[PDB]
């Protein structure tokens, strides 16, 4: 159907600076869109509406332009509380149509993440799973990628991660990944690989261990 | 197809 | 002033029916133009629009999720239900109904459609969890490793959300990341708590992290020590 592009997905910014947010659709939309900001925790809030009317009791520093496949958002002078998630909305065609949404949050200075690997405990083992984390603790920007390997095979579909909101202090993230076996399998292997990928590291950093080495 | 207030 | 407000189960297993109901004020649906509207969020996603009914009583419909799909509006009682028939673990989220502002008039014509734009106004959500699991307490294992080094606990296999989890009887905050809870595919969540400290205080201080997961009455303290004694 009909698809909704934000660009950028994901864009760093400090009190102070303006933004402009763009968002493409696939077929002509004429005017019927609209933008939303929406902050952790809370439902999404109308910013304008069609394209580019300001929607009452919305702040003068947003505004909106453009018609047809392409759309921007600006936010002229960006205050603390426009740290959030955009999305922008189509309402010319059914089914209406969200953007895949662009994250803002507070700019620092890059930060490679401290990779740490760790392996299953006994006391797990002995319940039949066999669960292998990798952390990536206090790194920027958020785009990080983790691999894992096992005696070389890359793994795919068997690992979960979860990433922590904006730290208010160093403005960093962390990661958490979870490689999930089961005890046979992971017996059955001896080399675990958590290879990670981010802008700070100049190439991926590797951390691994041989399962059994005592 | 069309919203309800396109045209 | 309108305000909208969401309500329903919390949980829901798989193969089942969810009926949501929206409850709304400030507004008719029988006014002319209005709709009302029903978005979703699934945990850390983008939103899906997934149907919008109108005062004249037409319905339109996802067409990705048309066939387990159903509107309807009760003007009298103010309200709009959505009922999603057979779920299914990925139709896990927050769902929120939203209000759509029909064309401006002037003594009775429509004279400006600018304002159907968008969906002006939003109730808080409603999270909705799909998993066919039992309240269950959490296994905690212990992660280690180990001037930087990273110790922490792993909470799983419990249900529902939410668990708790702190460091020292709460007097470790520092260096602290508990990380949301993702739901595994056999229905039941897992989580990682870690603590980035001094490489030195190992032999020193010890960690031990408090886990209590309420619906079950599970409380745990699990001291974490560089292992090999």
């Amino acid at each position: 159907a009909l698809q909704l592009t934000q660009s950028p997905s994901s864009l760093s910014a400090s009190v102070g600076d303006r933004i402009t947010i763009t968002c493409r659709a696939s077929q002509g939309v004429t005017s019927a869109l609209a933008w939303y900001r929406q902050k952790p925790g809370s439902p999404p809030q109308l910013l304008i509406y069609d394209a580019s009317s300001l929607e009452s009791g919305v702040p003068s520093r947003f505004s909106g332009s453009g018609s047809g496949t392409e759309f921007t958002l600006t936010i002229s002078t960006l205050r603390p509380e426009d740290f959030a998630t955009y999305y922008c909305q189509q309402l010319h065609f059914y089914p209406h149509t969200f953007g895949g949404g662009t994250r803002v949050d507070v700019r620092r200075t890059v930060a490679a993440p401290s990779v740490f690997i760790f392996p299953p405990s006994d006391e797990q083992l002995k319940s039949g799973t066999a669960s292998v984390v990798c952390l990536l603790n206090n790194f920027y920007p958020r785009e990080a990628k983790v691999q894992w390997k096992v005696d070389n095979a890359l793994q795919s579909g068997n690992s979960q991660e979860s990433v922590t909101e904006q730290d208010s202090k160093d403005s960093t993230y962390s990661l958490s990944s979870t490689l999930t076996l089961s005890k046979a399998d992971y017996e059955k292997h001896k080399v675990y690989e958590c290879e990670v990928t981010h802008q700070g590291l100049s190439s991926p950093v590797t951390k691994s261990f041989n399962r059994g080495e005592c | 197809e069309l919203d309800a207030w396109a045209s | 002033r309108i305000t909208l407000k969401e309500s329903g189960p919390p949980l829901v297993k798989p193969t089942q029916t969810l009926t949501l109901t929206c409850s709304f004020s400030g507004f008719s649906l029988s006014d002319f133009g209005v709709g009302v509207g029903w978005i979703r969020q699934p945990p850390g996603k983008a939103l899906e629009w997934l149907a919008i009914i109108y005062s004249d009583d037409d319905k339109r419909y996802s067409p990705s999720l048309n066939t387990r799909l159903t509107i309807t509006k009760d003007t009298s009682k103010n309200q709009v239900v959505l009922v999603m028939t057979r779920v299914s673990p990925v139709d896990t989220a927050t769902y929120f109904c939203a209000h759509r502002r029909g064309p401006t008039t002037l003594f009775g014509v429509p004279i400006a459609r600018g304002p159907v734009n968008a969906m002006d106004v939003w109730g808080q959500g409603i999270t909705v969890t799909i998993s066919s699991t039992s309240t269950k307490g959490p296994s905690v294992f212990p992660l280690a490793p180990s001037g930087t080094a990273a110790l922490g606990c792993l909470v799983k296999d419990y249900f529902p959300e939410p668990v708790t989890v702190s460091w020292n009887s709460g007097a470790l905050t520092s260096g602290v990341h508990t990380f949301p809870a993702v739901l595994q595919s056999s229905g039941l969540y897992s989580l990682s708590s870690v603590v980035t400290v001094p490489s030195s205080s190992l032999g020193t201080q010890t960690y031990t992290c408090n886990v209590n997961h309420k619906p079950s009455n599970t409380k745990v303290d699990k001291r974490v020590e560089p292992k090999s004694c």
